[PDB]
């Protein structure tokens, strides 16, 4: 019935795994040297005092 | 520098000025649920207490005492996970028709939400003010002969017509209370037909007792 | 020394009673889980008690120990109003503490409309003006200095106004009021511990006697611990303030026997958070936040 | 046909597992132990706090609380900009434009309440009342400044139109209601999370289910977007976070912890994405290594449950919501 249009997600292209890891993993080691949490700032640039 | 920032904690200090405010004015007013089938006597009820949303606000005061009311039948299903914004109310009316568990088991499934509410992780420190409504009804039916409640309270026979009837309704809910033991509240109901005039005021009384027994639990008096 | 053991046993008391009342005037403001009216005059309570512990009782140990009034030539009489002030100010607020809980309990009606914090402000007021009233006229001489003159001690003033006004204003009219609220309040409970049974298996008739009993005994424990603490502690010392000052032919009472009352009424400001906040819940739950 | 074809994804999803994320992130060392630590406290409401949301312009705050009262903060300087009178005292989510003009809220009233906060009066009043839905309104975000994505209780996600106020667009492919609701940082696609233990993308233009995922084993109660947008985490009752990926259909990393026994109330991500947060029903929000599950360590500071946690569109501060009437600001 209806479930066949709620089912018609077998047709997408699932690229491998690996490569999802490997852009992941990617992103995660270009953005380190731009994200404030992840290593503390300096207090001089920090808004909150 | 400074000019732009004095104005801004001025409109702090009245914001929070006037949240304190409306705070005092809500502590002075009373919180209230309701809880029962569509086919119990919650429309009586409801329409004696105010004189499309899941949530309708009847507003009242009796005695110089505010009154807010929430029935929350309204709200389709699922109340298994936003049932956590009542547990600041002070007691559930718990609405249930004495007289229909002939008009399917449905006073079963009274029992077993009954069952369900009081034993709540988030409602266990709160009262419940139960109502038996259209005990009228169930006189008729019970003189009729053959709709007595042991079709569906089949443990009847050993209670001690109508008076002995109702009795047994009232105390199998209060099974579920006492068997229980919270030791903080109790359950107690009050047969009403439809058109009693005593409703609200019981309910004004209820929550008086409920009160006194917060304020001798809190200097431990009791 | 002699001193040593009576000097060590006194500043140990001393401590004790500071840290008490520190503790409990430290843990209604740092919380505001306990910042509520009934705990704000608690709070007023445990540290009037704070100020009994480390303005008068140091001394006062100071001048029981030495045994001769040293610190001042005449400075005795300020430090006995700061005593009598604060002493009577921790009696009276036994009464404004009765008094709420009786119109809270009574009136519950009057609860939820108008019992702000402004009440427990006007108790406090009303339970310092007492301590003003009380320990001042002493002060200028109840009529006319002209007989407690006696530089080598510290003792309380014997005026025969006095004697009569301050043992009366202090302990006499708050005992036996005290008594009327917590009677009044008492056959309240239960009569609402009744009216729960009354109103209302084994497992169910049972149940219901064996709670209405437990709340009957509970509530008798409770009354019983407060109105033995005020008595056994109080009592003794506003009997003897009272019987001694009219029998001064023959005022015999031995020092073994006698300072030990001065003491045994001081103790009340020990003993006072033990009861009305140390074992409270609430106390109890917010303590396990410091560890 | 289709009770059985979901066999064939399955299959595809199995044999599409080829290098296992835990399996891969090994060439960098753990980042070690965070020492977040609290910079500012926000004590301005009195009830509840059920949701907050940050603005894109780092400064502001808002957050909703079911004591009737809607309040927009100034986390720089702790400050009251504005708060706003309720219609309804039930509310459970919140939403602020990412404009910075419009303000939204729902809940139990089973109503979208949008206020408009550049009133040429200057006083916020309602704009619109969107009350379309018949279920619980749980969750809502705006994609601009007449157009928003609504979650509620009904076991349906919707798209309204503002200015008409009509739900241009149904999202009826789940089977239970559904509570968490973000959108892919390009803003066409987005996720939703229910009750049923999954979580669909939903094409936002054709409005029709596009991928379904099934790793939670309960109530899913919290989602949103990894910064690259083509991942997206997860929080359910089962006491665990997951991270799903929408090119590779299965689950790249499962977040657990012994010391969980709790479901997770509400998860966010950081700048890079390296750091995800989440808040948990044990009074705490954790903070978790998302390449190696190392969790680097806990912030508490909320002595009753918190229920939203928000990072700054610079990812500099973290913001945490608690049913104690307090909000915390982390660095
Ligand atoms: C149970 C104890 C620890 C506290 C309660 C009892 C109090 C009232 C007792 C215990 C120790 C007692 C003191 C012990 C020693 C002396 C020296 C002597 O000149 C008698 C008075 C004096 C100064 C006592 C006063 C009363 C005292 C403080
Ligand atoms: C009205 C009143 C009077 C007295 C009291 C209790 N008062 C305790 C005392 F019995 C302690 C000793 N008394 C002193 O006056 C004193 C002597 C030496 C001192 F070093 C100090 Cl500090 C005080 C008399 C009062 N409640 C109410």
């Amino acid at each position: 019935k209806l479930v066949e249009q709620l089912k018609m997600e077998a047709n997408i292209d699932r690229i491998k795994v690996s490569k999802a890891a490997a852009d992941l993993m990617a992103y995660c080691e270009a953005h380190a040297k731009e994200d404030p949490l992840l290593t503390p700032v300096p207090a001089s640039e920090n808004p909150f005092r | 520098q400074r000019n732009e920032e004095k104005a801004q904690r001025e409109a702090n200090k009245k914001i929070e000025k006037q949240l304190q405010k409306d705070k005092q004015v809500y502590r002075a007013t009373h919180r209230l649920l309701l809880l029962g089938a569509g086919e119990s006597g919650k429309n009586t009820i409801v329409k004696q207490m105010r004189i499309t949303s899941g949530i309708f606000e009847t507003k009242f005061q009796v005695d110089k005492v505010n009154f807010h009311m929430f029935d929350v039948g309204a709200q389709r299903d699922e109340r298994r996970k936003w049932i956590q914004c009542f547990n600041d109310v002070t007691a559930i009316i718990f609405v249930v028709a004495s007289s229909s568990y002939n008009m399917t088991n449905r006073l079963q499934a009274a029992l077993k939400l009954f069952d369900s509410i009081w034993n709540n992780k988030w409602l266990r420190d709160t009262s419940v003010i139960l109502f038996l409504n259209k005990q009228d009804l169930l006189a008729e039916k019970v003189l009729a002969g053959k709709s007595k409640i042991e079709d569906y309270f089949p443990e009847f026979a050993r209670y001690t017509r109508v008076t002995r009837a109702k009795y047994f309704i009232r105390d199998e809910f209060l099974r579920i209370s006492t068997a229980s033991g919270d030791g903080r509240h109790y359950c107690y109901p009050h047969f009403t037909c439809a058109v009693d005039t005593e409703n609200i005021r019981r309910v004004f009384n209820d929550c008086r007792d409920i009160i006194q027994r917060m304020h001798l639990r809190q200097y431990e008096l009791l | 020394s002699y001193q040593v053991i009576t000097s060590l046993l006194l500043g140990t008391l001393i401590f004790c009673a500071v840290l008490g009342n520190a503790c409990v005037v430290a843990a209604i403001a740092l919380e505001r889980s306990l910042q509520n009216v009934a705990n704000y005059l608690i709070g007023s309570l445990a540290v009037t008690d704070l100020m009994v512990s480390v303005l008068v009782l140091p001394m006062a140990a100071l001048y029981q120990v030495l045994n001769k009034w040293t610190l001042g030539q005449v400075t005795c009489d300020l430090f006995i109003a700061l005593d009598v002030l604060c002493c009577t100010s921790s009696i009276w607020h036994l009464c404004a503490i009765a008094l709420d809980r009786y119109w809270a309990i009574t009136d519950p009606i009057d609860y939820v409309n108008k019992r702000t914090p402004r009440r427990a402000a006007a108790l406090i007021s009303l339970t310092w003006l007492i301590g003003f009233l009380i320990s001042i006229p002493p002060m200028l001489g109840w009529r006319t200095p002209e007989d407690r003159s006696d530089p080598d001690a510290c003792t309380i003033s014997k005026d025969h106004g006095y004697t009569i006004y301050s043992t009366f204003g202090a302990f006499y009219i708050p005992l036996l009021l005290m008594l009327v609220l917590y009677g009044r309040i008492f056959r309240a409970a239960r009569f609402r511990i009744r009216k729960t049974v009354k109103k209302v298996n084994e497992r169910n008739a049972e149940a219901k006697r064996k709670m209405a009993l437990a709340r009957e005994r509970k509530t008798v424990k409770t009354l019983g611990i407060i109105m033995g603490t005020f008595i056994l502690c109080w009592l003794p010392f506003f009997i003897v303030a009272l019987v001694l000052p009219f029998c001064e032919s023959s005022c015999h009472m031995p020092t073994l026997l006698g300072a030990i009352i001065n003491w045994l009424g001081y103790s009340n400001s020990l003993l006072n958070p033990v009861i009305y906040a140390y074992f409270n819940k609430d106390f109890q739950n917010a303590f396990k936040k410091i560890i | 046909e289709a009770e059985q074809l979901k066999n064939q994804i399955r299959d595809a999803r199995k044999a599409c597992a080829d290098a296992t994320l835990s399996q891969i992130t090994n060439n960098i060392d753990p980042v070690g132990r965070i020492q977040m630590r609290t910079r500012r406290t926000l004590r301005g409401h009195l009830a509840k706090i059920y949701a907050m949301h940050w603005g894109t312009d780092s400064r502001l705050l808002v957050s909703a609380s079911q004591d009737g009262k809607l309040i927009i903060w100034d986390s720089y300087t702790t400050n009251k900009v504005h708060a706003i009178p309720l219609r309804s005292s039930w509310v459970m989510t919140c939403a602020y434009a990412p404009s910075g003009n419009y303000v939204a809220c729902g809940g139990l009233d089973n109503i979208c309440s949008i206020y408009n906060l550049k009133t040429r009066e200057g006083n916020v009043r309602v704009s619109r009342e969107l009350a379309g839905h018949t279920g619980y309104l749980s969750c809502c975000r705006f994609l601009d400044d007449n157009q928003i994505v609504t979650s509620s209780g009904d076991t349906t996600c919707a798209l309204w139109d503002i200015e008409t106020g009509q739900q241009t667009t149904t999202f009826t492919g789940h089977t239970g209601d559904v509570m968490s609701l973000s959108l892919a940082p390009d803003t066409r696609l987005f996720v939703s999370g229910a009750c049923d233990a999954s979580a669909k993308l939903w094409d936002v233009r054709e409005g029709m289910c596009r991928q379904t995922f099934t790793g939670h084993e309960s109530d899913i109660n919290a989602i949103c977007f990894f910064p690259n947008g083509n991942a997206f985490a997860t929080g359910s009752d089962d006491a665990t976070c997951r991270l799903f990926d929408l090119r590779a259909d299965q689950e790249l990393m499962t977040y657990s912890h012994d010391n969980i026994i709790c479901g997770i109330t509400s998860v966010s991500f950081s700048k890079s994405g390296r750091l995800l947060l989440a808040g948990y029903d044990d009074f705490n929000c954790n903070v978790w290594d998302a390449l190696k599950a190392d969790r680097a360590g806990v912030l508490a500071g909320h002595d009753n449950r918190v229920s939203c946690l928000g990072v700054t569109d610079d990812g500099m501060a973290v913001a945490t919501g608690s049913w104690d009437s307090f909000l915390k600001i982390w660095n």
